[PDB]
């Protein structure tokens, strides 16, 4: 693509600059370029990839929710007809969101996941796959909605299976995967009890392993544990 | 909206 | 352009939706489309145009300043050479910024300013022209930098002349023009004393006219007066 | 940065 002529190292350098400038669309385009060089990503590089796309899609999701709410209000009894514009613009934002998700899922399928053999990398990528199918699910209404939901579930489940076998219960990737899969259960799969059980069990297994950790690892793990607690508080 | 990472 | 097939009213409707969704790039593209329909803009529509581009360019300016600071640090004694990437990326952001400014200046020249006969509209557009030449000046380093600075000055001065003849000293457009022209003096023209004098005289002339105003007009005028005071506080 | 509108 447009980044094909730029050195891998320069792309990664620029991604870091873009992050400092809060230019997340640029960050994402640089990281896509870096992935397309065909070499595996380091841990630092995986973090850059994830941050970039999280921020881009996060902004799209927030906009889509604003628009969807306006659209919903327009279809209530007593709302005066304002024409097709709200639906059209929601559709526009939705199509852009779907495109970003398809781009991320594309990078994971070609060929990040298949080349990832270490547990941390494979879990990280499979968690990402779950996440971007979950964003597709949030906006899905068609014949494929159940398959999209099941694609997220399958990715998250594979990641969970690997994480439980290969990583300690305090590992931040394991914790983050569990946090997100729990949100999937609550928000997407209509399974709040599964969501709660997962968050609680994850929190408690992590708590029991904190004693093994350095101060720096403890900080990393407890940050995500607090997110689990925050969700549990919201849900109970 | 619930927390995710 | 891409908006040529969309109704003017639909573009304006969508601009308002985009604003609610904090989608300022879309807002700006909708408003460009609306301007290109060739009809004069209402007051509400001028506000939409200005808000959209202010937010787009504001974000570009903030990014450019982050990058320029990194670039400056890299050229200090003792900084280890990191190659062309910081300059290239600053240049990339700079070129995008310049393009937005050229787009706004283009709308004003073809044909918003020439068709604006009422003082409020003509001052508003000439203030915008000053503003977008001022953003060009912020990043200018070439043979044309003095002409860019003088283009901003000329636009602001024409607007000032009209505003003083045709609008009361509390008029928000008059106040905003003075606020911005004062910043031009301080930041661009190396004329801090002119900047201070302008802000002070504007504030004091407005203060003396507040007695004429309704509560709603008083609120509008005093908001901008406080910005004048805030700058004066920064500068003295 | 100073205020502008
Ligand atoms: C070795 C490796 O692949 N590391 C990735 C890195 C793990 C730590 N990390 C985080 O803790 C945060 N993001 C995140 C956590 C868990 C799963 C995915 C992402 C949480 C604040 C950053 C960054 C990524
Ligand atoms: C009739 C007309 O052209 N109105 C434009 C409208 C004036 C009020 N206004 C503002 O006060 C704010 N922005 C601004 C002020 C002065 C000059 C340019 C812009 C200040 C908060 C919004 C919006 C535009
Ligand atoms: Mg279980
Ligand atoms: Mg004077």
């Amino acid at each position: 693509g447009a980044m094909g002529s730029m050195e891998r190292a320069s792309l990664i350098q620029k991604a870091k600059l873009a992050e400092q400038a809060e230019r997340y669309e640029d960050m994402a385009a640089f990281m896509k370029g870096a992935v397309e060089k065909g070499e595996e990503l380091s841990c630092e590089e995986r973090n850059l990839l994830s941050v970039a796309y999280k921020n881009v899609v996060g902004g799209q999701r927030a906009a889509w929710r604003v628009l969807s709410s306006i659209e919903q209000k327009s279809n209530e009894e007593g709302s005066e007809e304002k024409g097709p514009e709200v639906r059209e613009y929601r559709e526009k934002v939705e199509t852009e969101l779907q495109g970003v998700c398809d781009t991320v899922l594309g990078l994971l399928d070609s060929h990040l996941i298949k080349e990832a053999g270490d547990a941390e990398s494979r879990v990280f990528y499979l968690k990402m796959k779950g996440d971007y199918y979950r964003y597709l699910a949030e906006v899905a209404t068609g014949d494929d909605k159940k398959r999209i939901i099941d694609s997220a579930r399958s990715a998250y489940q594979e990641a969970m299976d690997i994480s439980k076998k290969e990583m300690p219960p305090t590992n931040p990737i394991r914790l983050g995967l569990a946090l997100n899969f729990s949100v999937f259960h609550y928000e997407i799969a209509n399974s709040p009890e599964e969501a709660i059980s997962l968050a609680k069990t994850t929190f408690d297994e992590a708590m029991a392993d904190l004693h093994t950790l350095s101060e720096d690892s403890y900080k990393d793990s407890t940050l995500i544990m607090q997110l689990l607690r925050d969700n549990l508080t919201l849900w109970t | 909206f619930p927390a995710t990472v």
